[PDB]
C-alpha cells in the first residue's frame, strides 16, 4: 500500500497508549525532559553555576532539589553536549547547567508534541479540537516564562530553575525586582486562575446538587448511564437557584462550558503577555504621580509605598547570594532597614 | 391571615426575584451596611494610624490613591482585638483615625457572608434541591474568615488583618511570607494545587464539552443556539468526549460517569482552598512553613546554601523593612 | 478628574449590575 | 451479610457507616469500639509522653500535651509546677489502656457477634430515631453522666487534693479550693461578657474559685436537665422546629462540637489559669509582655506607654498585649498600671526567672519543629504546645462545622424526601412561575 | 446584489457581558493610563 | 454616641428576633415535596 | 479492549512475580552500588562533602567565561585536588 | 496628583469606542423582525 | 521516664500511640477483602 | 496475548530507571553527612 500508509495505520492503531504521528515527537521529548529533571534533581549539583546544593546526592529534599539554570556567563547559549562549552564531556555538561537547557528544549518540543497529539486524536475521534486551543495557554505560559523571559534578560540564569523552592525564589524575585503583583496583566492572570477554580467548584457543586433522581440508591453515582440521552441534572432548577441567589445564572449549557474554557485560558494568555513585558524589564513597577507625591511629601504613606520599601529590602538582601556572578558586596550600612527609615 | 403569616410567606417565597429567606433577613442589612461603608471609606476615609505610632496610612481615593493603591486600612494596633464600634470612640474623627471603618466593614461582611452560605442552603431546600452548594461556598468563606478574623485573633490585633484593597492585599502577602514562610507551608502548596488544578480542570471540562457538541446549527450561526433552555436531551456526546480523553492519556484515567466527573470538579478546588484557609489559620497560631535553613553542611562545617536559603534571605529582607 | 473617572466607572458597573439582574432577557423553557 | 452491600443498603463502601443508621446493636458496637479507640489514645499517648519525659525539664520544652492536663489537676506536681513524682501519670495511662481494652472488647462484640437490632431484645435499650421520648430519655441519661463528670472535677478540687493554682502566691502551687464561687451573677456574667479584646468571654476566667463554682453550676444544671428530659416529652414548638432523625441529631452534635472546638482553641491560646504556663508554656501575649519586662529590667540596670483608655502599659508593638494578666506580673501591676518603682524595688527572683524563661519560649515555630522566627537558623527545636493544641483544634472545629453543614442539609433533604435527586415527573421549579 | 451578506446579531446577554468586560478592563487599566 | 448605640442595638435585636422566630415558624414544613 | 492482557491479571499471576522477584532487586542493587561506591559523584561531577571548598580558600567556584568554563571547572578540581 | 492628562481621554475612549460598538450591534439586533 | 521494671517494654510503648491510625487502614484492608461491595 | 507491546515499553522505560533511582536514593539516605 506504500510504506507511508502502512506506517500510518500502525501509528494510529487502537491500543492502551495511543502513539500517532505526533508520538514520534512527543514520547522521546517528554520522556527526556522528565528523565532529565529526575536525573538532575537526584544527582546533579548547582555548585559551579549558582553556588548551591540542589540534588538528593548533596542532601537536599523534594522541596529543595532543582535542575538549576546555567551560569550567567553562559549567556543564551544552547549548551549542547557537543557544543563549544561542554565539548562532548557529559560531566562538564552537567556541571555547567546543560541539563537545564536539555530539559527546557525537550519540554518545549514535548509540549508541541502533546498539542499535536491533541489535534491528531481530535481528528481521528471526530471531535472539535478545542482541547488543543485550551492547551495553547500552558504553552504560552511555558514559552513566555522559560524561553522568552531569559532571552530578553542577560542569560538563561534568570529563568526559573526546575524545582519547588527554586520556583518560590522565582516568585520572590519577580516581586522584589519587577513588582509583578502591580502588573495588570498578572492581575488578569490571577483573575483567570481564581475564576477558573471558582467556576470548577461552582459548576461541579451545581451539577451534583441539581441531579435528577434516576436510581433508587442513596449513592447517586450509579444512577448515571454513559449512553443515556437525557440530561442527568436539571438545568432549569440550577438556573432558577442561581438567578435567585446571585441575580444572574447561566441558561445556555454550551455557553457555560465555553465560558469555563474561556476564563483560565484568557487569564494565562494575559499573564504571558505581561511576562514578555518583564522580559524587556517593561514593568508596572511604579505610579509616577505617587512617586512625585511621595518625593514632595514625607508624610504621604500608602500600601503601595510600603510595597516599594519591601521590594527594596528584597532586592538588597537577596541580590548577593541570588546573583553571585555580580560579586555584590553590600556592607551593613547600605542594607535597607525599617529602623533607619 | 395575620401579619406574621403573610410576612413569613413573603420571606420564604420562591416567587421573589431574589430569594430573601431568614438568612437573607440577616444577610441583606449587614451586606448593605458593609457595602455602603466600604464604598464611602474607599473614596473618602481620612488616613489611619494603623501602627499606633502617629504615622497614618492614607488609603482613600480623595487622599491621593488610585484604584490599585486604594484600600480601607485595618484598625489601629492600639485597638488590638478590642471591639471598636462608633459609640466606643470619643468622636467620629477618633473613630476614623483609629481604623474603625475596617472593623465595621469586616464584621458586617463576615456575618453577611455566613448568612449568604445559609441562604444558599435555604433556597436549595425550597426548590427541592440537594443541599451541598453551601458546602462548596464554605471554602472561600473560610478563607475570608482566616484573613479577616482568625489571623488577627492569633496575632492579637485587627491591624494584622488583610487590608480592603489591592496593594494592601499585596502588602499582606509579602509581610505574611516574611513572618511565616507561607510558600514552604504544605497547606499553601495544597491550596496552589487546588487553584491551579481547578483552573486546569475548568479549562479541561469546558474544552471537552465544547469539543463534543452535537451538530444542531450551521456555520453562519453560533453553536450556542444549538441548545434550548430546558431541553431534555443532552447537548453534547459524552461518549465521544470520553473516547477522546481516554485516547489522550489512557482509558482508565477518563471519567465515563458524568456525576463522578462533576463531583471531582467540585471536590478538588474546594478541598484545596479548605487546606489553604486552614494554613492561614495555623500560621496565625505561628505554626509556620518548613524552614530548611542550613540543611546542607559540608565535611569542614561550612554551610552549603540551597534554594531555601535564598528564600530565607529574601524573607529576612522583607522582615527588616516591614518592622518600624 | 482621576477620582471622578474611577467613581464614574464604578457607578457604571453598578448600574450595569442592576440592568443585568432586573432587565435581563428572561430564560424561556423549550 | 444483611445491609452490608450497596444493593440492599443503598450506600456505597465510602458511605458504609451510613448502613448502620437503622441497626441499633451494630451502631452501639461502633460507638463503644470508637470510645475504646479514644481511651486507647489517651493511655498510649500518656505512656509515650511519660517514657520520653524528663521531670527536671519543663513540660512545654518536650512537646507534651497530656502530662500537662494531669498536672493541672494537681497530680504529681508541687510548687512552681515542679514534678514531685511521675507515678500518677503512669496510673492514668495504664488505667486508660486497660479500660480501652474492655471497651474494645464490648465494641467488637456488639458490632460482630451481638444482636443486629436491640429493639426485639430490650425495650429499654432498643430505640427508634423518630421516637422523640426515647431520644430525650437517652439524652437525659447522658446529661446526668456529664453532670456527674463535672461534679467529679469539683470533688477533685475540693476534697481529693485540689488543683494546681498558678495564681497561688509565690509562683503557683497545688491548692485545695475551699470557697468556690456559687454566686450566679459572677458565673453567668462570664457568659454575658463580650468575646473581644479586654473582655474575652468565658476564656477570661482567671481564678480557680470561679472555675470550680462554674463546674458546680454546670453539674447541677446538667443533672436537672437530665431529670427534666427523662420526665418530659418534647413540646409542640420543639417538634415543629427540628428534624427528628439520626442524621439530624448527628448534625446538631456536629455543630455543637465545632463551636466547642473553636472555644477550646481560644482557651488554650489565651487562658493561663486552666492552662498554666508552668506546664503549657507562656501564651503569645505572655511571652511578649515577658520580653518587654525583662528588657526593661535589663535597660534599667525599655519604654512605657499610656493605652487608649489611660493605663500605664508596656510600650512598643506589645501595646496590643496590654490586656495580658499573669501571676508573675500582677504583683508589679498597680492601680493605674505597671508601677515602675515597684518594678525597681519590689521585683522577686522567681518573677524575673519566669519572665526570662518565658522570653526564650515564645509560641513561634515551624512545621518541622524549629523554634524562633521563620527567618532564623535551625538551632532551636521548640514549637509551643499551645500552638499545637490551638492549630489542631481549629482544624478539627472547622471540619466539624463543614460536617454539620453537610449532615444538616442532608437530614433536611432526606426528611423532605429529595436527598436522592429531583423527581423527573414532579420537578418543583417547573410548577413555579417564572421570575420574569 | 451580493449574496454573501448575512445579518449580524448581538443579544442582550452578550451586550451585558461585553459592557462588563469593557468597564472592568477600564477600571483596571485607568490607574495605569493616568499613572 | 449613646443614641446611636441604642439605635443599633434596637435594629440588631429586631433583625435577630426576626431570624429566630422565622426559623421557629414551621420552617421544616416549607419544602415543595412532603409538607 | 485493545487486545492487551489486563494489569490485574498480570500482577496477580505467579509467573509475573517470579520474573519480578529477581529483576527488581538487581536494579535496586545497581542503583545502590552506583551511589555507595561513589560512581555517581564522578559521573555527574557532584562534589563530595569534603570537595565543595579548596583547603586554602573559601570562595565559591563559579564559572565566569563562556568558552573557558570547562577549563575553569578543571582548574577548580585541580586546586581542590 | 500629577497624572498623565491623556489618561483621561485614553480611559474615555477605552470606555466609549467598544461599548458604543456593542450598543450599536445590540440595538440593530432588536429592530430585526 | 517509665518505672524501671517496665523499661524492657519501652520499644512497645514507642509504637503504641500509632495503633489507632492502623485501625483506619484496617477498615480499607477489610473492604479490599470483600471487593468494596 | 503478546508481551513485547507498546504498553510494555512505556511501563518499563518508566519502571526500570525508577527502581535504579530508588536504590540510589536509599543509598543516599545512608550517607554519613
Ligand atoms: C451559633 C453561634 C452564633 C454566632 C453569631 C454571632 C455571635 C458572636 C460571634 C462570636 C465571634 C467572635 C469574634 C471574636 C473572637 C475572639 O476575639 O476570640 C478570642 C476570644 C478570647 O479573647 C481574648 O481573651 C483574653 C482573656 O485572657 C485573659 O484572662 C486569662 C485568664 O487566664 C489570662 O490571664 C490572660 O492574660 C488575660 O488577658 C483577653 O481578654 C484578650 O484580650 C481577648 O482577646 O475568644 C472567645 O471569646 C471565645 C471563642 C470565640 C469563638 C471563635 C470564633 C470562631 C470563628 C471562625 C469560624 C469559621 C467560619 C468558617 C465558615 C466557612
Ligand atoms: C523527538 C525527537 C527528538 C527531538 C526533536 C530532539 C531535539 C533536540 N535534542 Mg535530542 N535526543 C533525542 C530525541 C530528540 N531530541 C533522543 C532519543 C536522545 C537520546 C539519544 C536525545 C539526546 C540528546 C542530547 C544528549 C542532546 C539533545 C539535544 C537536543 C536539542 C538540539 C539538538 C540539535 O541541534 O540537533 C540538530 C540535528 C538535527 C535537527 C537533525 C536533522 C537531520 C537532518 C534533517 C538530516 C540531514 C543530516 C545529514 C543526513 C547528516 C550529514 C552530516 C554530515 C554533513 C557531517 C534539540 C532540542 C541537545 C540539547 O538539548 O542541548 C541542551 C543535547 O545535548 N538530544
Ligand atoms: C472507628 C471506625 C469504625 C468503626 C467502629 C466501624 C464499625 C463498623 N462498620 Mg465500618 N468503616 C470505617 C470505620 C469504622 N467502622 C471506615 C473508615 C470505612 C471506610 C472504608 C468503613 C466502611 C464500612 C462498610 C462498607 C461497612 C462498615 C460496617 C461496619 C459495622 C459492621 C462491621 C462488620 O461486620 O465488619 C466485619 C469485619 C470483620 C469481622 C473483620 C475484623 C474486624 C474486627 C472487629 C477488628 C478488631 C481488631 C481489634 C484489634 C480487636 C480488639 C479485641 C480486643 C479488645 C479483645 C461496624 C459497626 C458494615 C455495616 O454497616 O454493617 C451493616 C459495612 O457494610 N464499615
Ligand atoms: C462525629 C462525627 C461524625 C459522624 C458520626 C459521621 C457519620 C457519617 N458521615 Mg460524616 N462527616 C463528619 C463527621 C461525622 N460523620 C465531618 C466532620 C465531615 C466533614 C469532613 C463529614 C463529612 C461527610 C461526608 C462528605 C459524607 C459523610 C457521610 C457519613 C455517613 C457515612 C460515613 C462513612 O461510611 O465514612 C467512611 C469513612 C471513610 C471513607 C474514611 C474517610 C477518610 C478521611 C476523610 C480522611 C482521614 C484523614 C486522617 C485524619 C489523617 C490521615 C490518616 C492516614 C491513615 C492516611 C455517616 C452517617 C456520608 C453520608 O452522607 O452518608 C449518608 C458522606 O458522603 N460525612
Ligand atoms: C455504651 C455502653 C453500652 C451499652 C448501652 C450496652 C448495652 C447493652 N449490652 Mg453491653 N457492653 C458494653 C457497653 C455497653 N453495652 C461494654 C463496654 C462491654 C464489655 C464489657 C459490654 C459487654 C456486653 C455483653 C457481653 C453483653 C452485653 C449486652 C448488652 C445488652 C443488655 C445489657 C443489659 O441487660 O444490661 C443490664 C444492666 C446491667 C447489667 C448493669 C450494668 C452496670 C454497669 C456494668 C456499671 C458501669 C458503671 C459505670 C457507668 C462505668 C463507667 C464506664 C465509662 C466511664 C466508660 C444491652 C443492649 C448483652 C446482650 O447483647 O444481650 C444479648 C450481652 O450478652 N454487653
Ligand atoms: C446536651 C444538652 C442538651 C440538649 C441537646 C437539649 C435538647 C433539648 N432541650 Mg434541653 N436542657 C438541657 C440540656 C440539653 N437539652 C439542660 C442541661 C437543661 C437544664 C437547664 C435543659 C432544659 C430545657 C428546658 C426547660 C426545655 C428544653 C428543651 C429542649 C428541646 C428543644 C431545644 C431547643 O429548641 O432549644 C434551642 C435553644 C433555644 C431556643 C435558645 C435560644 C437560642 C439563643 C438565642 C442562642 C444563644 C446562644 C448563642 C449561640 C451564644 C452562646 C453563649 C450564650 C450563653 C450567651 C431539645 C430536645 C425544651 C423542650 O422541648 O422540653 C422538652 C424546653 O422547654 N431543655
Ligand atoms: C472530606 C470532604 C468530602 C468531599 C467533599 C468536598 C467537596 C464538597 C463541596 C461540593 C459538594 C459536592 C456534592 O454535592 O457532592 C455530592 C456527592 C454525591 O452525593 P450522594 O448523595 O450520591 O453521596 C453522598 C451521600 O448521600 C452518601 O451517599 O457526595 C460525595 O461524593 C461524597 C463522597 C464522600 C467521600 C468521603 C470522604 C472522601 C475524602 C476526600 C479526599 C480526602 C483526601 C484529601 C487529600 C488532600
Ligand atoms: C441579594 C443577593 C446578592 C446579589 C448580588 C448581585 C451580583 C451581580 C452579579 C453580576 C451581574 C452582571 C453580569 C453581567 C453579564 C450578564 O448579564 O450575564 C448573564 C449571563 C447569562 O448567560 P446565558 O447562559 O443566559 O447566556 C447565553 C448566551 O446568550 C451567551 O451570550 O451569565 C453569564 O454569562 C455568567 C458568567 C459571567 C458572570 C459575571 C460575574 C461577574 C461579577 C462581578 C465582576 C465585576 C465586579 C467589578 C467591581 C467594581
Ligand atoms: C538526562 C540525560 C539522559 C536521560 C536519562 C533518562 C531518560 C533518565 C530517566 C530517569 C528516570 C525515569 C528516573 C526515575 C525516577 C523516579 C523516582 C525517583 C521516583 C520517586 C517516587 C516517589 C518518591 C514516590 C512518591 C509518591 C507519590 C508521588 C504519591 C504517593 C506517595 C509517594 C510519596 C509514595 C540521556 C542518557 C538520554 C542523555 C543524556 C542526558
Ligand atoms: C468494628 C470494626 C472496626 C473497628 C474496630 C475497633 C475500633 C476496635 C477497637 C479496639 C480496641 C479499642 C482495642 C484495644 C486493645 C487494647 C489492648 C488489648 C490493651 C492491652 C494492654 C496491655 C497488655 C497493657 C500493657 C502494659 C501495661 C500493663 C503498662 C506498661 C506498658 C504495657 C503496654 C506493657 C474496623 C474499623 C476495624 C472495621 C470493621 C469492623
Ligand atoms: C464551667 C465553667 C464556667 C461556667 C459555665 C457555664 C455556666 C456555662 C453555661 C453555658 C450555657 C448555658 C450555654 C448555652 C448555650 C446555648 C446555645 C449554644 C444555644 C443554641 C441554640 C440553637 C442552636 C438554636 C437554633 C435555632 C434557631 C436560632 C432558630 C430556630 C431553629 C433552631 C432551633 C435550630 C465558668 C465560665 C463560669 C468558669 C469556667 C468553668
Ligand atoms: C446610617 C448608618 C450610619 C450611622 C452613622 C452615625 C454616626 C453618628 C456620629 C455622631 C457623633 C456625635 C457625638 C455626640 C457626643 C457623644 O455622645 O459622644
Ligand atoms: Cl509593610
Ligand atoms: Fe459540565
Amino acid at each position: 500500500r506504500g510504506w507511508f500508509d502502512i506506517l500510518d495505520d500502525w501509528l494510529k492503531r487502537d491500543r492502551f497508549v495511543f502513539v500517532g504521528w505526533s508520538g514520534i515527537l512527543l514520547f522521546p521529548c517528554a520522556y527526556l525532559a522528565l528523565g532529565g529533571w529526575l536525573t538532575g534533581t537526584t544527582f546533579v549539583t548547582s555548585w559551579y553555576t549558582h553556588g548551591l546544593a540542589s540534588s538528593y546526592l548533596e542532601g537536599c529534599n523534594f522541596l529543595t532539589v532543582a535542575v538549576s539554570t546555567p551560569a550567567n556567563s553562559m549567556g543564551h547559549s544552547l549548551l549542547l553536549l557537543w557544543g563549544p562549552e561542554a565539548q562532548g564531556d557529559f560531566t562538564r555538561w552537567c556541571q555547567l547547567g546543560g541539563l537545564w537547557t536539555f530539559i527546557a528544549l525537550h519540554g518545549a518540543f514535548g509540549l508541541i508534541g502533546f498539542m499535536l497529539r491533541q489535534f491528531e486524536i481530535a481528528r481521528l475521534v471526530g471531535v472539535r479540537p478545542y482541547n488543543a486551543i485550551a492547551f495553547s495557554a500552558p504553552i504560552a505560559v511555558f514559552v513566555s516564562v522559560f524561553l522568552i523571559y531569559p532571552l530578553g534578560q542577560s542569560s538563561w540564569f534568570f529563568a526559573p530553575s526546575f524545582g519547588v523552592a527554586a520556583i518560590f525564589r522565582f516568585l520572590l524575585f519577580f516581586q522584589g525586582f519587577h513588582n509583578w503583583t502591580l502588573n495588570p496583566f498578572h492581575m488578569m492572570g490571577v483573575a483567570g486562575v481564581l475564576g477558573g477554580a471558582l467556576l470548577c467548584a461552582i459548576h461541579g457543586a451545581t451539577v451534583e446538587n441539581t441531579l435528577f433522581q434516576d436510581g433508587e440508591g442513596a449513592s447517586t453515582f450509579r444512577a448515571f448511564n454513559p449512553t443515556q440521552a437525557e440530561e442527568t441534572y436539571s438545568m432549569v432548577t440550577a438556573n432558577r437557584f442561581w438567578s435567585q441567589i446571585f441575580g444572574i445564572a447561566f441558561s445556555n449549557k454550551r455557553w457555560l462550558h465555553f465560558f469555563m474554557l474561556f476564563v483560565p485560558v484568557t487569564g494565562l494568555w494575559m499573564s504571558a503577555i505581561g511576562v514578555v513585558g518583564l522580559a524587556l524589564n517593561l514593568r508596572s513597577y511604579d505610579f509616577i504621580s505617587q512617586e512625585i507625591r511621595a518625593a514632595e511629601d514625607p508624610e504621604f504613606e500608602t500600601f503601595y509605598t510600603k510595597n516599594l520599601l519591601l521590594n527594596e529590602g528584597i532586592r538588597a538582601w537577596m541580590a548577593p547570594q541570588d546573583q553571585p556572578h555580580e560579586n555584590f558586596v553590600f556592607p551593613e550600612e547600605v542594607l535597607p532597614r525599617g529602623n533607619a527609615l | 391571615a395575620n401579619l406574621w403569616e403573610r410576612f413569613c410567606n413573603w420571606v420564604t417565597s420562591t416567587d421573589n426575584r431574589l430569594y430573601v429567606g431568614w438568612f437573607g433577613v440577616i444577610m441583606i442589612p449587614t451586606l448593605l451596611a458593609a457595602t455602603i461603608c466600604f464604598v464611602i471609606a474607599f473614596i473618602a476615609a481620612p488616613p489611619v494610624d494603623i501602627d499606633g505610632i502617629r504615622e497614618p496610612v492614607s488609603g482613600s481615593l480623595l487622599y491621593g490613591n488610585n484604584i490599585i493603591t486604594g484600600a480601607v486600612v485595618p484598625s489601629s494596633n492600639a485597638i488590638g482585638l478590642h471591639f471598636y464600634p462608633i459609640w466606643e470612640a470619643a468622636s467620629l474623627d477618633e473613630w476614623l483615625y483609629n481604623g474603625g471603618p475596617y472593623q465595621l466593614i469586616i464584621f458586617h461582611f463576615l456575618l453577611g457572608a455566613s448568612c449568604y452560605m445559609g441562604r444558599q442552603w435555604e433556597l436549595s431546600y425550597r426548590l427541592g434541591m440537594r443541599p451541598w452548594i453551601c458546602v462548596a461556598y464554605s471554602a472561600p468563606l473560610a478563607s475570608a474568615f482566616a484573613v479577616f478574623l482568625i489571623y488577627p485573633i492569633g496575632q492579637g490585633s485587627f491591624s494584622d488583618g488583610m487590608p480592603l484593597g489591592i496593594s494592601g492585599t499585596f502588602n499582606f502577602m509579602i509581610v505574611f511570607q516574611a513572618e511565616h514562610n507561607i510558600l514552604m507551608h504544605p497547606f499553601h502548596q495544597l491550596g496552589v494545587a487546588g487553584v491551579f488544578g481547578g483552573a486546569l480542570f475548568c479549562a479541561m471540562h469546558g474544552s471537552l464539552v465544547t469539543s463534543s457538541l452535537i451538530r444542531e446549527t450551521t456555520e453562519t450561526e453560533s453553536a450556542n443556539y444549538g441548545y434550548k433552555f430546558g431541553q431534555e436531551e443532552e447537548t453534547y456526546n459524552i461518549v465521544a468526549a470520553h473516547g477522546y480523553f481516554g485516547r489522550l492519556i489512557f482509558q482508565y484515567a477518563s471519567f465515563n460517569n458524568s456525576r463522578s466527573l462533576h463531583f471531582f470538579l467540585a471536590a478538588w478546588p474546594v478541598v484545596g482552598v479548605w487546606f489553604t484557609a486552614l494554613g492561614i489559620s495555623t500560621m496565625a497560631f505561628n505554626l509556620n512553613g518548613f524552614n530548611f535553613n542550613h540543611s546542607v553542611i559540608d565535611a569542614k562545617g561550612n554551610v552549603i546554601n540551597t534554594w531555601a536559603d535564598i528564600i530565607n534571605r529574601a524573607n529576612l529582607g522583607m522582615e527588616v523593612m516591614h518592622e518600624r | 478628574m482621576e477620582t471622578i473617572t474611577y467613581v464614574f466607572i464604578f457607578a457604571c458597573i453598578i448600574a450595569l449590575f442592576f440592568f443585568a439582574i432586573f432587565f435581563r432577557e428572561p430564560p424561556r423553557i423549550t | 451479610a444483611t445491609n452490608r452491600d450497596q444493593e440492599s443498603s443503598g450506600f456505597a463502601w465510602w458511605a458504609g457507616n451510613a448502613r448502620l443508621i437503622n441497626l441499633s446493636g451494630k451502631l452501639l458496637g461502633a460507638h463503644v469500639a470508637h470510645a475504646g479507640l479514644i481511651v486507647f489514645w489517651a493511655g498510649a499517648m500518656t505512656l509515650f509522653e511519660l517514657a520520653h519525659f524528663i521531670p527536671e525539664k519543663p513540660m512545654y520544652e518536650q512537646g507534651l500535651i497530656l502530662i500537662p492536663h494531669i498536672a493541672t489537676l494537681g497530680w504529681g506536681v508541687g510548687p512552681g509546677g515542679e514534678v514531685v513524682d511521675t507515678f500518677p501519670f503512669f496510673v492514668v495511662g495504664v488505667v486508660h489502656l486497660i479500660s480501652s481494652a474492655v471497651l474494645g472488647f464490648g465494641g467488637v462484640y456488639h458490632a460482630i457477634r451481638g444482636p443486629e437490632t436491640l429493639e426485639e431484645y430490650s425495650s429499654f435499650f432498643g430505640y427508634d430515631w423518630k421516637d422523640k421520648n426515647k431520644m430525650t430519655t437517652i439524652l437525659g441519661f447522658h446529661l446526668i453522666v456529664l453532670g456527674i463528670g463535672a461534679l467529679l472535677l469539683v470533688a477533685k478540687a475540693m476534697f481529693f487534693g485540689g488543683l494546681y493554682d498558678t495564681w497561688a502566691p509565690g509562683g503557683g502551687d497545688v491548692r485545695v479550693i475551699t470557697n468556690p464561687t456559687l454566686d450566679p451573677r459572677v458565673i453567668f456574667g462570664y457568659l454575658l461578657k463580650s468575646p473581644f479584646g479586654g473582655e474575652g468571654w468565658i476564656v477570661s476566667v482567671n481564678n480557680l474559685e470561679d472555675v470550680v463554682g462554674g463546674h458546680i453550676w454546670i453539674g447541677l444544671i446538667c443533672i436537672a436537665g437530665g431529670i427534666w428530659h427523662i420526665l418530659t416529652t418534647p413540646f409542640g414548638w420543639a417538634r415543629r422546629a427540628f428534624i427528628w432523625s439520626g442524621e439530624a441529631y448527628l448534625s446538631y452534635s456536629l455543630g455543637a462540637l465545632s463551636m466547642m472546638g473553636f472555644i477550646a482553641t481560644c482557651f488554650v491560646w489565651f487562658n493561663n489559669t486552666v492552662y498554666p504556663s508552668e506546664f503549657y508554656g507562656p501564651t503569645g501575649p505572655e511571652a511578649s509582655q515577658a520580653q518587654a519586662m525583662t528588657f526593661l529590667i535589663r535597660d534599667q540596670k525599655k519604654y512605657l506607654m499610656r493605652s487608649p483608655t489611660g493605663e500605664i502599659i508596656f510600650g512598643g508593638e506589645t501595646m496590643r498585649f496590654w490586656d495580658f494578666r499573669g501571676p508573675w506580673l500582677e504583683p508589679l501591676r498597680g492601680p493605674n498600671g505597671l508601677d515602675l518603682n515597684k518594678i525597681k524595688n519590689d521585683i522577686q527572683p522567681w518573677q524575673e526567672r519566669r519572665a526570662a524563661e518565658y522570653m526564650t519560649h515564645a509560641p513561634l515555630g515551624s512545621l518541622n519543629s524549629v523554634g524562633g522566627v521563620a527567618t532564623e537558623i535551625n538551632s532551636v527545636n521548640f514549637v509551643s504546645p499551645r500552638s499545637w493544641l490551638a492549630t489542631s483544634h481549629f482544624v478539627l472545629a472547622f471540619f466539624f462545622l463543614v460536617g454539620h453543614l453537610w449532615h444538616a442539609g442532608r437530614a433536611r433533604a432526606a426528611a423532605a424526601g429529595f436527598e436522592k435527586g429531583i423527581d423527573r415527573e414532579s420537578e418543583p421549579v417547573l410548577s413555579m412561575p417564572s421570575l420574569d | 446584489p451580493n449574496p454573501n451578506r448575512q445579518p449580524v446579531e448581538l443579544n442582550r446577554t452578550s451586550l451585558y457581558l461585553g459592557l462588563l468586560l469593557i468597564l472592568v478592563l477600564a477600571l483596571l487599566f485607568s490607574s495605569y493610563f493616568f499613572n | 454616641m449613646e443614641t446611636l448605640k441604642i439605635t443599633v442595638y434596637i435594629v440588631v435585636t429586631f433583625f435577630v428576633l426576626l431570624f429566630v422566630f422565622g426559623f421557629l415558624s414551621g420552617d421544616p414544613a416549607r419544602n415543595p415535596k412532603r409538607k | 479492549t485493545t487486545g492487551e492482557r489486563p494489569f490485574s491479571d498480570i500482577i496477580t499471576s505467579v509467573r509475573y512475580w517470579v520474573i519480578h522477584s529477581i529483576t527488581i532487586p538487581a536494579l535496586f542493587i545497581a542503583g545502590w552500588l552506583f551511589v555507595s561506591t561513589g560512581l555517581a559523584y564522578d559521573v555527574f561531577g557532584t562534589p563530595r562533602p569534603d570537595s565543595y571548598y579548596a583547603q586554602e580558600q573559601r570562595s565559591i567556584p563559579l564559572v565566569t567565561d563562556r568558552f573557558e568554563a570547562k577549563q575553569q571547572v578543571e582548574t577548580f578540581l585541580e586546586q581542590l585536588k | 496628583m500629577e497624572v498623565n492628562q491623556l489618561g483621561l481621554i485614553a480611559t474615555a475612549l477605552f470606555v466609549l469606542v467598544p461599548s458604543v460598538f456593542l450598543i450599536i450591534l445590540y440595538v440593530q439586533t432588536e429592530s430585526q423582525q | 521516664k517509665l518505672p524501671e521494671a517496665y523499661a524492657i517494654f519501652d520499644p512497645l510503648v514507642d509504637v503504641l500511640p500509632v495503633i489507632p491510625v492502623l485501625f483506619l487502614a484496617l477498615a480499607f484492608v477489610w473492604q479490599a477483602a470483600v471487593g468494596f461491595r | 496475548y503478546p508481551i513485547f507491546t507498546v504498553r510494555w515499553v512505556a511501563v518499563h522505560t518508566l519502571a526500570v530507571p525508577t527502581i535504579f533511582f530508588l536504590g540510589a536514593i536509599a543509598a543516599m539516605q545512608f550517607i554519613q553527612r
